[PDB]
C-alpha cells in the first residue's frame, strides 16, 4: 500500500460577507466529509463514505460540529480581542494523519490565525509549539489541561490511523487503483537558436508522479521548470517539465519507471 | 495580515484538438481569504453550464477550487477564467492558452 | 457545579414534569441520564453545545430543552411508572476526551398510577437493652421507620438538638414489608450507639424527613394527605 | 459495544482492593473511573487514555488500551470507601458508555468481638458486636422483618435489626435462618 492520509480541516470567518464556519474531511486529494454553518449537518462528499457509514455517523458528527463550531466562534473572539483586531479575520485547524507504505506513521494538529501558523502540536513532547506571544498565552491555557493533550496524543496515533484504514477499505475501488501516466515530449525552436523541451504526463493516479530532465543518462539538467500536479476533472491529473536545450525525460509513478530520450 | 492573491491555470482535461470534445478547466489556488468569484468565458461572455468543485483546503492554509465546462475547441473560439479576490482590484480575466 | 432540582418528585401516571438543570462551570455540553437498579447509567437526551440537542439512548417519553448556556431541562410529557427512577443532570466543558464530567445531586421520581397508597413513616425509638448496658457499657437506640410508600426518605439522629454521625448506622435500602406486592411499603432502621455513661445522663430523637405530595396534589381521601413532612421518635436518658 | 465490571467486591478494611473494568467498544477515547455514594451524585477519580498507572492518594488507575483493560486500585481501605465505583469508556464516536458498576463493601476489622442478641424496648431485637465473617439472613417468614447487617463507628460494630408484631416471635429466635456465632450471649 502506498502512504495514504486522512485530514479534517475547519475554517472560521469574523464577520463574514460566505458561511462564518466550515469543515471539511479527506483521505489523500478526496473530499470525504462536509459541514457548514449555512446546512448544519455532516454529510458524505464520497459515495463510498455514504455508502458505508450508517446514518448514526453523520447525526452523531453532526452535533459534536454544531459543537467546534461554536468554540470556533469563542476562541476567534479571544484571538481577535489579544491581538486588538477588528473586522473580518480567520482562523484555521488540520488535524489528521498518515499512513507510511512502510507501516510507520505521522500525526499532526495545528491552527492557523489569518491563514499564517500559530500553534503547532507536539504529540512527542504534548507540547504546544506558539509562534508568537498571543499564540504562546494560549499554548500556556491549553497546556494546563493534561487530559486533553494525552487524548490528542491517542487520537492521532491511534484513533485517527484506525478511521484512515477504514475509509481506505471504503474508498478501496477509487484510492488505490493506479491509472498510469500517458507521457509526451514535445520539441520545439523558440526564441531563434533556443530549443524548448516539453514533457508532460496526463490521465495518471494517484497525483504523486515524479518527472526529470537528465542529460546523457547521468546528471539532471540545470534550470528544470515544473508544472504544477493538476486535476483534470475526471479523477486523474496531468503535470509536464519543461527545458532549453542527449537528452531524456524521466518520469516515476507508482513503482512504474519511464524513459523517453529525444 | 497577509492576503494571497490566487493563481489561476486554465488548461484542457485531453490535449486538445479543434473540432474534438474535451473538458476546459480552471484550477484556481492559494488564495487567502476564502471568499472567491470564477467565471468561465466564450469569447467575453459568461458559460452557464459550468461546474466546479467545493471550496478545499491547502495544508499552508490557502484555499482552491476546480471550475470546469464541456466544449469543443475551435480556431475562432477564445476561452478564459476570470476571477474575483480582494487581493484584485478589478476581476482577472485568464485567457487559454489553447494547449 | 451542577444544580438540579426537585430532589424528589412523586407524580401520577400522565402527568406533566419539568427537571431543572443549572451548571455555572460556562460548560458547553450537559446532559441528562436516568440511573436504574442493575445497570449503567442511561444517556436520555444531551446537548453537545447551546443551540443544539440530541436524543441519547433512552430517549422515548422525553423532551429537553437547552435553554441557554447555563441551563438544560427535562420534560416528562405524559409520566408513565417506568419513568420511576434517579436523574442526574451533568455537564462537561466539550464532549471531547478527557472533559470531566459533573454530575447533579440527582432527582429521585416515583410515578403511580395513583396516590391512594401513599403513606408518610410511623416512627418509632427502641431504648437500649440493659443487658447490653451491663455486657459491654455501650447502649444502642434503634429506631424504625415503618409502613412508608414510596421509599422516600432521609433517616438522622439528634442529640440534645444537634445532629450526630458518630455512632449511627442507617440501613442504605429500605425492606418490603410486603415482599410479594407490586406497590409494597416499606421499612427502614437506624441505630445510635453511645456510652452506658452517656445514655444514663437525663434527648435522642430519630428524625425522619419524608417526600410525598405537594400543596398542588389533588387530595379526596378520608386519612390525611401524605404530603412532605418530617416525623420524629424521642427517648430522654 | 460491552463494558464490564464486577457487581460487586468485598475486602478488608487496611486491606487492597483492585477494581476491574474491560471495554469491547470499536475505538477507544478515554476511560473514566468515578466513585458514587449510596443515593449521591457520582464524582470523578480518574481519566486514563494512554497506558500506565496513575497514583492519587490511597487510589491508582491503570490502562492496557492493547487488552482493552483498566483497574482502579484503592490503598489502605477504609470503612468510607464503601461506594460505587463506575468505569466509563468513550468510545470512536465520543459517547460515553458507562458500566453498570461496582459496589465496593468494606468489612471492619473486628478487634474484640462479643455477639449478642438483644431485646429493645418502645419491640425489636438486635444481633450485634459478631465478626465481619457473619452473614446475617433474610426472614423466611413474611411478618418478620430483618435488616441487613450495618456497621457503626464509634470503636467499629456490625449489628442487624429484627423486629414483628406476630405472637410467637421471640428474640431467641429472631435469627434461626442465619448462621450466627456458637457464643452468642442470649440475655
Ligand atoms: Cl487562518
Amino acid at each position: 500500500m502506498r502512504t495514504h492520509s486522512l485530514r479534517y480541516f475547519r475554517l472560521g470567518v469574523s464577520d463574514p460577507i460566505v458561511p462564518e464556519f466550515i469543515s471539511v474531511g479527506y483521505v489523500d486529494s478526496h473530499p470525504i466529509t462536509t459541514y457548514d454553518s449555512v446546512t448544519r449537518q455532516k454529510e458524505p462528499r464520497a459515495p463510498w463514505m455514504a455508502e458505508n457509514l450508517a446514518p448514526d455517523h453523520w447525526e452523531r458528527y453532526t452535533q459534536l460540529l454544531r459543537g467546534w463550531q461554536q468554540m470556533f466562534k469563542v476562541e476567534l473572539k479571544r484571538l481577535q480581542r489579544h491581538y486588538n483586531h477588528s473586522g473580518s479575520h480567520t482562523y484555521q485547524r488540520m488535524i489528521g494523519c498518515e499512513l507510511l507504505e512502510d507501516g510507520s506513521t505521522t500525526g499532526f494538529l495545528q491552527y492557523a490565525y489569518d491563514g499564517q501558523d500559530f500553534l503547532i502540536f507536539n504529540k512527542d513532547t504534548l507540547s504546544w509549539l506558539a509562534v508568537d506571544n498571543v499564540a504562546h498565552t494560549i499554548k500556556q491555557a491549553w497546556e494546563a489541561n493534561q487530559h486533553e493533550l494525552l487524548y490528542q496524543k491517542n487520537w492521532l496515533e491511534e484513533e485517527c490511523i484506525a478511521w484512515l484504514k477504514r475509509f481506505l477499505e471504503y474508498g478501496k475501488d477509487t484510492l488505490q487503483r493506479t491509472e498510469p501516466p500517458l507521457v509526451r515530449v514535445n520539441r520545439k525552436e523558440t526564441f531563434p537558436g533556443v530549443t524548448a523541451l516539453f514533457c508532460k504526463a496526463h490521465g495518471f493516479y494517484p497525483p504523486e508522479i515524479y518527472m526529470t530532465w537528465m542529460k546523457n543518462g547521468e546528471e539532471i539538467v540545470q534550470e528544470i521548470d515544473y508544472g504544477d500536479i493538476l486535476p483534470s476533472g475526471d479523477g486523474t491529473y496531468q503535470a509536464w517539465a519543461s527545458i532549453e536545450l542527449l537528452y531524456s525525460c524521466h518520469v516515476e509513478h507508482s513503482g512504474v519507471h519511464m524513459v523517453l530520450q529525444v | 495580515m497577509i492576503q494571497r492573491t490566487p493563481k489561476i491555470q486554465v488548461y484542457s482535461r485531453h490535449p486538445a484538438e479543434n473540432g474534438k470534445s474535451n473538458f476546459l478547466n480552471c484550477y484556481v489556488s492559494g488564495f487567502h481569504p476564502s471568499d472567491i468569484e470564477v467565471d468561465l468565458l466564450k469569447n467575453g461572455e459568461r458559460i452557464e453550464k459550468v461546474e466546479h468543485s467545493d471550496l478545499s483546503f491547502s495544508k499552508d492554509w490557502s484555499f482552491y477550487l476546480l471550475y470546469y465546462t464541456e466544449f469543443t475547441p475551435t480556431e475562432k473560439d477564445e476561452y478564459a477564467c476570470r476571477v474575483n479576490h480582494v487581493t484584485l482590484s478589478q476581476p482577472k480575466i485568464v485567457k487559454w492558452d489553447r494547449d | 457545579g451542577v444544580t438540579q432540582t426537585p430532589k424528589f418528585q412523586v407524580l401520577k401516571t400522565g402527568q406533566s414534569m419539568t427537571l431543572q438543570c443549572a451548571q455555572d462551570m460556562n460548560h458547553n455540553s450537559m446532559y441528562w441520564y436516568r440511573q436504574d437498579p442493575g445497570m449503567g447509567l442511561r444517556l436520555i437526551y444531551y446537548s453537545a453545545s447551546e443551540g443544539t440537542t440530541d436524543k441519547g439512548e433512552v430517549p422515548n417519553g422525553y423532551n429537553v430543552s437547552r435553554l441557554n448556556k447555563r441551563e438544560f431541562s427535562l420534560r416528562l410529557e405524559s409520566a408513565a411508572p417506568s419513568q420511576t427512577s434517579v436523574y442526574f443532570c451533568a455537564s462537561s466543558a466539550a464532549v471531547e476526551g478527557g472533559n470531566t464530567i459533573y454530575f447533579g445531586e440527582g432527582s429521585r421520581l416515583t410515578v403511580l398510577e395513583d396516590l391512594k397508597n401513599v403513606f408518610p413513616p410511623e416512627v418509632a425509638v427502641f431504648e437500649p437493652s440493659e443487658a447490653e448496658i451491663s455486657h459491654t457499657q455501650k447502649a444502642t437506640l434503634v429506631c424504625l421507620a415503618t409502613g412508608f410508600y414510596p421509599d422516600h426518605v432521609e433517616l438522622s439522629w439528634w442529640v440534645n438538638g444537634k445532629e450526630v454521625h458518630s455512632g449511627v448506622c442507617t440501613d442504605p435500602q429500605p425492606l418490603k414489608e410486603q415482599p410479594a406486592l407490586n406497590d409494597s411499603r416499606y421499612a427502614l432502621s437506624s441505630r445510635l450507639r453511645v456510652s452506658a455513661t452517656f445514655w444514663q445522663n437525663p434527648h435522642f430523637r430519630c428524625q425522619v424527613q419524608f417526600y410525598g405530595l405537594s400543596e398542588n396534589d389533588e387530595w379526596t381521601q378520608d386519612r390525611a394527605k401524605p404530603v412532605t413532612q418530617i416525623v420524629s421518635a424521642e427517648a430522654w436518658g | 459495544q460491552n463494558i464490564d465490571q464486577p457487581t460487586e467486591m468485598t475486602a478488608t478494611e487496611g486491606a487492597i482492593v483492585q477494581i476491574n473494568c474491560t471495554y469491547q467498544t470499536s475505538g477507544f477515547n478515554g476511560l473514566f473511573w468515578y466513585q458514587q455514594h449510596a443515593g449521591e451524585a457520582p464524582t470523578f477519580l480518574s481519566y486514563n487514555v494512554l497506558d500506565g498507572l496513575e497514583e492519587k492518594g490511597r487510589f491508582s488507575s491503570f490502562l492496557s488500551r492493547s487488552k482493552g483493560y483498566s483497574y482502579l486500585l484503592l490503598k489502605e481501605l477504609q470503612m468510607k470507601d464503601s461506594a460505587s465505583y463506575l468505569c466509563a469508556v468513550r468510545d470512536s464516536n465520543y459517547q460515553l458508555i458507562w458500566g453498570a458498576g461496582t459496589k465496593l463493601i468494606i468489612k471492619p476489622d473486628i478487634q474484640n468481638p462479643d455477639p449478642a442478641v438483644y431485646q429493645l424496648r418502645d419491640s425489636v431485637c438486635l444481633f450485634t458486636d459478631f465478626d465481619s465473617q457473619t452473614n446475617v439472613s433474610q426472614s423466611k417468614d413474611s411478618d418478620v422483618y430483618i435488616t441487613d447487617k450495618c456497621v457503626l463507628d464509634m470503636f467499629k460494630s456490625n449489628s442487624a435489626v429484627a423486629w414483628s408484631n406476630k405472637s410467637d416471635f421471640a428474640c431467641a429466635n429472631a435469627f434461626n435462618n442465619s448462621i450466627i456465632p456458637e457464643d452468642t450471649f442470649f440475655p
